[PDB]
């Protein structure tokens, strides 16, 4: 399941 | 629900799929660099701790907001671009950004 860290990728990073 | 780019965005990222998040910010730098503002200015996070850290200079973000008339399932979003400040909290190894706190 996601990491603290791939959860914020998601949900707040759009390269 | 689709159509602006929050509606689109909240969705494809699985933020809206199974609810309506009243808010959310994404940022528009390369990965890298939003990963480097966990070694730059170290503040206090609203919560007191201080493991948050805010970034020299402003970053491209949009702001999404949901409207008040939005209701499950069809969340509608007002879409906001900014270039502000980011403050983020930081843990781990690599020490990285886990929780936006505030943006500036």
């Amino acid at each position: 399941k996601e990491t603290a860290a791939a959860k914020f990728e998601r949900q707040h990073f759009d390269s | 629900s689709s159509s602006n780019y929050c509606n689109q965005m909240m969705k494809s990222r699985n933020l809206t799929k199974d609810r309506c998040k009243p808010v959310n910010t994404f940022v528009h730098e390369s990965l890298a660099d939003v990963q480097a503002v966990c070694s730059q200015k170290n503040v206090a996070c609203k919560n007191g701790q201080t493991n948050c850290y805010q970034s020299y200079s402003t970053m491209s973000i949009t702001d999404c907001r949901e409207t008040g008339s939005s209701k499950y399932p069809n969340c509608a979003y007002k879409t906001t671009q900014a270039n502000k400040h980011i403050i983020v909290a930081c843990e781990g190894n690599p020490y990285v950004p886990v929780h936006f706190d505030a943006s500036v």
